[PDB]
């Protein structure tokens, strides 16, 4: 959810 | 791989050394080794020119660094020769990325003594070029996936510098193809496909389906609201729209879908099927309407073998009512994108020529 959507912008990085 | 990307922009040589070696050896009088050094660095600007906007067109990272390289020196070399006031003679040449120009004589050019006017079409083709490698990359690898999205949003947000840039930094009224109309909905087309590079990594990576509808609903926003700035407009390539208005009803209907499996998992069967039926509706839409542009057999078929299994045991087992569309919640929205900003240097490693100065 708000957790999962945080680990995929972090992989953007 | 039916991903939108930009063409670049064309742009006759030109001279960029003499033009500065005379405006450098006004207000430097020593003409004996060091303060006529500039006058060599000046040399290496006018090859870097060549290098990134002469040579035959190279869609890869190498050259997208030269590019940027390059737009990061001129940005450097604006307040050394103060160039709010003319006093230096130089004519940029380029022509236009998409008008054809009537064959009736001549394509669409614009010439202009300006480092507004080249600085603009430069940043154009780093766009423009980030926009290809993209489109090029393997969506069937992570990396691939993570190039993508990254050279999505730097050409989304290079796009933008310019709409907000373009009218300001030149005299004229620009080329179409770098009006702030045109490049506008660039940079939202290169937002859009962004958008579903994280919906293809999301898909890849099995993620909760509940995340996986959220980022296609938000990527049909963006495919939907671009196609709506292609409307009434003929400036770019007649490709552009009806693939934008296909991918903005695939995404609909994949995010239809992943709700529909949501639903199932929560026992919702009548549920599942009016989102399976929305679903194959959109999808038969664009099999029947963008045939020339997308292949959408294999979903269709993932909807189809879906929705007959679901009707089977509702119909015998479960008895759930169907709902109407209207009666069911909103599927909600997730934006993991943005419009990479321009704040110079954009290359890696770079180094201001005439630091000096």
């Amino acid at each position: 959810e708000d957790d999962d959507i945080k680990q995929l912008a972090a992989w953007a990085t | 791989a039916t991903f939108i990307s930009v063409q670049l922009k064309k742009t006759s040589e030109v001279d960029l050394a003499k033009p500065l070696v005379k405006f450098i050896q006004q207000t430097y009088p020593s003409g004996g080794e060091e303060q006529a050094q500039y006058c060599r660095a000046a040399e290496e600007l006018s090859k870097l020119r060549r290098a990134a906007v002469g040579r035959p067109l190279d869609k890869h990272e190498g050259a997208l660094e030269t590019l940027l390289r390059y737009y990061d020196q001129i940005c450097s070399i604006e307040p050394k020769f103060p160039f709010s006031e003319n006093q230096i003679c130089l004519t940029f040449t380029w022509k236009d990325a998409f008008d054809k120009g009537s064959l009736f004589g001549g394509s669409v050019k614009l010439a202009l003594a300006s480092l507004g006017y080249e600085k603009s079409c430069v940043l154009f083709n780093c766009a423009a070029l980030a926009s290809q490698i993209a489109a090029e990359q393997n969506l069937d690898n992570d990396e691939g996936l993570k190039i993508a999205a990254k050279h999505y949003q730097f050409a989304s947000g290079a796009f933008l510098h310019i709409k907000e840039t373009v009218l300001s930094a030149l005299s004229r009224e620009p080329t179409v193809d770098i009006s702030p109309d045109t490049v506008g909905t660039l940079s939202l087309i290169m937002l859009a496909q962004a958008q579903e590079v994280f919906f293809l990594k999301a898909t890849r990576d099995k993620m909760k389906d509940a995340i996986i509808a959220k980022l296609a609903n938000q990527a049909a926003d963006y495919f939907g609201d671009a196609f709506k700035q292609c409307q009434y407009k003929d400036t770019l390539p007649k490709e552009v729209f009806p693939v934008l208005a296909a991918k903005h009803c695939i995404m609909q209907a994949n995010a239809e879908y992943h709700q529909s499996i949501l639903a199932k998992q929560q026992k919702k069967f009548g549920e599942e099927i009016a989102r399976l039926q929305h679903a194959a509706e959109l999808i038969k839409t664009v099999a029947s309407r963008y045939d020339e542009y997308v292949n959408v057999k294999d979903f269709s078929d993932k909807i189809n073998r879906a929705l007959a299994a679901a009707k089977k045991d509702n119909d015998f087992i479960y008895h759930d009512r169907v709902p109407d569309l209207k009666d069911l919640d909103p599927i909600g929205k997730a934006t993991l994108v943005k419009s990479t900003p321009v704040n110079v240097p954009i290359s890696q490693k770079f180094t201001d020529l005439f630091e000096k100065m």
